[PDB]
RNA sequence: AAACUCCAGUUGACACAAAAUAGACUACGAAAGUGGCUUUAACAUAUCUGAACACACAAUAGCUAAGACCCAAACUGGGAUUAGAUACCCCACUAUGCUUAGCCCUAAACCUCAACAGUUAAAUCAACAAAACUGCUCGCCAGAACACUACGAGCCACAGCUUAAAACUCAAA
């Protein structure tokens, strides 16, 4: 557990300094995305997402994941493929409000039960009209007694 | 006092706001400048400061043995040259 | 004589002057309605009680003025088609006055049963028989499940030991029917050590009948007294005139809870006694109200005296509340 | 050519152009970021006051101060104000780290104002004074 | 909400306050402590041990007097929150944190590890903490609670500190 955490963080750590750096890809180096989080299991990446320019950065991450994959593995070689997903806040948010303005609208108290209590009292109206425990350390056992006897 | 627009400034590339935003930004998180901001919204007595830092040497010290000691142990993890014994 | 308790700050607050509607929904022994009548003769008042014995006292002042105040014998319910009737279906309420608790004359009585001093039969209800169908508190004992009796207890009575106490008197009464007030005092003494009868103190820090607090909680689950609190303080609002000043006296935590509740438009089912780090973690989680209709006379409550509470130690917990309809 | 993220030397001769004006020139446009409100003034090179915005100028009060909405309404209101007096570039300057500290420019941008350098000025006490106790909550 | 509205932003001038990053360093000092810069002075002992009281120190808080007062801030006032008071929250503000000169002499003053010397071989060792020990010296402890108490004595201390019991009670702690 705290070594897959730790996995974790080199992997996070290994992306960065992929991102950062110019050699890994000139759009890559560009578009300086940063990581909000990275988690083995398959390894899911989640990056801050800034539309059209998060289209982009989407879609380019998309086309160099296998050589970001390839890279990795040329340090942690066993690289599972790693996934990019696009952190748009609650991206479910995101899509909804895309939907709607895709989507079509057409034209334009006493915390009981007094009821209950009042009908049981009308019915009740109308059908009338410690000690000591001993400590189990010492209890006795008389096999001892039975086993001198004979 | 000092000569302005030399500290803390990045030069906006081709109007790309946003990533000069976000190289600023890092480069402050990597001076530690933003968690220095934070800290120093509200006091941190000295106890709780010392506290603090020794934690962080602490958990810093044992990442970086953790990562080392999985780095050297994922040599072996490789497909079984002796399967079936 | 237990003198209407701050009635000199009620008269204040509700400032009554001539031609002018005033309605109090809880006249009972009307030293309120007479100071009121004192400070203004040619003030239109409404003398609403569920006493049958208050509205004998309302017809009495009637007596005294023959249309200057109009009684009305009923519940806080009914009220609000017996004043529509009346004659103030469209509201105009100049003043609205609603005082809390046990009247005067209930409490010395005990035929009624309103205070376990006195014996009597195990009542409890403010009616005096206007309607016979009316549950009384000893078929309340004798007829609630122990679950049911501990809930009452423990919310309406606001007390600790409702799962002892219940199951108590439902072991009492298997035995017999508890139709005495005093019977069922000595019963809720038996649930403790006899030393714990006086050892509970009245916010006075005067020793009190450990007892007490069950009368108080079988006394308004008798009347509904929350329910119909609620439901006279919303009927009041719809007959109150715009700017009208609403003055109400809450003689203990839960009827001062729904009236500050309903003044201010708070929420009625979020939590009691709220503190400021409790509401920062509830937005905290909530992080991931209705407009205001109200204008406060008094921000802060008003409490009696010390003189008050020596000269009447009953209205010693009454805190009073005076807002304006806006 | 070499783009360099560091800004030109004052006094040093430079290509760098915009609207025919140096990097000296340019105006700058003030932005405070606090946690309760956010607030963007605009000044000429001569420290000229040419517009100014907040979220409290821009109707918003109380806590709806502190959304980053509101933050990018000051900075269109700002961008517009200024943009009437001829401010066309101009060089972002921002302090504190309120929710508005990123919208703010956003709404500038909206407004119609062109961004050349964004500057960092939070002011950040080297062991200065004392800030208070921490919140018991 | 209250508060402020000579309030806020920019620029300029501007401290008897506090000392980012370095510091992921582990140094100095007897301990407490000490992390901006410079300068001066300066960090005892060529065997160890050696004091509730002698000698000299001793965080924070506190007292006395005179200054400083950005900020923080018990207390207090106000605003909220609460059934309500207080507290948690907000605002204003004081003692106080600072300087000078005295006093007080306390701490979870804790590496909870006395000082010095030696050993890593035996049995390594109740447990846990922090590998186990030996030689030597000083201090201290002898069931729990009564009790960081009472009395006595000493103290610049006067709701104080140091030393510190007994009776009754329990079979545990
Ligand atoms: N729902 C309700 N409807 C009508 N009257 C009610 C009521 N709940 C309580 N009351 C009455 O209100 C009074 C409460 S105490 C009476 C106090 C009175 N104002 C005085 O002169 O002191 C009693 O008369 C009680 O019976
Ligand atoms: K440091
Ligand atoms: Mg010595
Ligand atoms: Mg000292
Ligand atoms: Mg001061
Ligand atoms: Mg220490
Ligand atoms: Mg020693």
């Amino acid at each position: 557990h705290a070594r897959l955490r730790a996995l974790n963080g080199l992997l996070y750590k290994a992306l960065t300094d992929l991102l950062c750096t110019p050699e890994v890809s000139q759009e890559l180096y560009d578009l300086n995305v940063e990581l909000s989080k990275v988690s083995l299991t398959a390894c899911r990446a989640y990056w801050k997402t800034t539309a059209e320019q998060n289209a982009h950065m989407e879609a380019v991450l998309q086309r160099s994941a296998a050589h970001m994959r390839h890279l990795l593995m040329s340090q942690l070689r066993n690289v599972p493929p790693i996934v990019f997903v696009q952190d748009k806040g609650n991206a479910a948010l995101a899509e909804l409000d895309q939907l709607l303005a895709v989507a079509d609208f057409g034209p334009r108290l006493c915390g009981i039960d007094h009821e209950a209590l009042n009908k049981q009292i009308m019915e009740y109206k109308r059908r009338k009209d410690g000690r000591k425990r001993a400590k189990p350390r010492l209890e006795q056992d008389s096999s001892l007694k039975s086993y001198l006897s004979g | 006092k000092h000569l302005k627009f030399i500290a803390r400034t990045v030069m906006v590339q081709e109007g790309n706001v946003e990533s000069a935003y976000r190289t600023l930004n890092r480069i402050l998180t990597m001076d530690g400048l933003i968690e220095d901001i934070k800290h120093r919204r509200y006091y941190e007595k000295p106890c709780r400061r010392r506290q603090r830092e020794s934690y962080e040497r602490c958990r810093r010290i044992y990442n970086m043995e953790m990562a080392r000691k999985i780095n050297f142990l994922m040599r072996k993890n490789r497909a079984d040259p002796w399967q079936g014994c | 004589l237990h003198i209407p308790v701050m009635v000199d700050e009620v008269v204040h607050c509700l400032s009554p002057q001539k031609g002018q509607i005033f309605l109090d929904m809880t006249f009972g022994s009307g030293g309120h309605t007479k100071a009121i009548l004192q400070k203004e003769s040619d003030i239109v008042l409404y003398a609403l009680d569920r006493d049958p014995t208050a509205y004998a006292l309302a017809e009495h002042l009637s007596e005294l003025y023959p249309k200057q105040i109009r009684a009305m014998l009923g519940q806080f319910s009914q009220a609000e088609a017996l004043l529509m009737k009346a004659g103030v279906q469209p509201g105009t309420f100049d003043g609205v006055l609603m005082d809390l608790g046990c009247s005067s004359m209930q409490l010395d009585t005990p035929e009624r049963g309103f205070s376990l001093r006195k014996d009597g039969p195990l009542d409890m209800r403010m009616d005096g028989g206007r309607y016979p169908d009316m549950p009384t508190a000893a078929d309340v004992v004798n007829a609630l499940d122990q679950q049911a009796l501990a809930s009452i207890l423990r919310t309406y009575g606001e007390e600790k030991h409702a799962k002892k106490i219940a199951s108590a008197i439902v072991q009492a009464r298997s035995i017999y029917p508890i139709t005495r007030t005093q019977q069922l005092a000595s019963i809720v003494a038996g649930a403790f050590p006899p030393s714990a009868i006086y050892t509970r103190k009245d916010l006075l820090q005067r020793s009190t009948h450990i007892a007490t607090k069950t009368f108080q909680a079988l006394r308004i689950f008798v009347n509904n007294e929350l329910n119909e609190l609620y439901t006279g303080l919303k009927t009041a609002q719809k007959f109150l005139r715009p700017g009208g000043r609403l003055v109400a006296l809450s003689f203990h935590s839960l009827e001062d809870r729904i009236v500050k509740r309903f003044l201010l438009g708070i929420s009625m089912t979020e939590r009691f006694n709220l503190s400021v780090r409790q509401q920062v973690m509830k937005t905290s989680q909530l992080g991931s109200r209705a407009p205001l209709m109200w204008e406060l006379i008094h921000k802060k409550v008003l409490s009696p005296q010390d003189q008050d509470v020596q000269d009447n130690p009953r209205g010693r917990s009454a805190k009073l509340r005076a807002a304006i309809k806006l | 050519t070499k783009f360099s993220i560091y800004p030109p030397i004052p006094g040093e001769e430079s290509s760098l152009r915009w609207a025919g004006k140096k990097f000296e020139e340019i105006p700058i446009a003030h932005i405070k970021a606090s946690h309760n409100n956010t607030q963007i003034q605009v000044v000429s090179a001569s420290n000229e006051p040419l517009a100014f915005a907040s979220c409290g100028t821009e109707g918003f009060r109380n806590a709806k101060k502190g959304t980053g909405i509101a933050a990018q309404t000051a900075g269109i209101a700002a961008a517009a104000r200024a943009k009437q007096k001829g401010v066309i570039h101009i060089r972002v300057v921002v302090k504190g780290l309120g929710p508005g500290r990123l919208s703010a420019m956003h709404g500038l941008i909206m407004g119609g104002l062109e961004v050349i350098s964004i500057t960092d000025n939070t002011p950040i006490p080297h062991n200065g004074c004392r800030p208070r106790k921490a919140r018991k909550l």
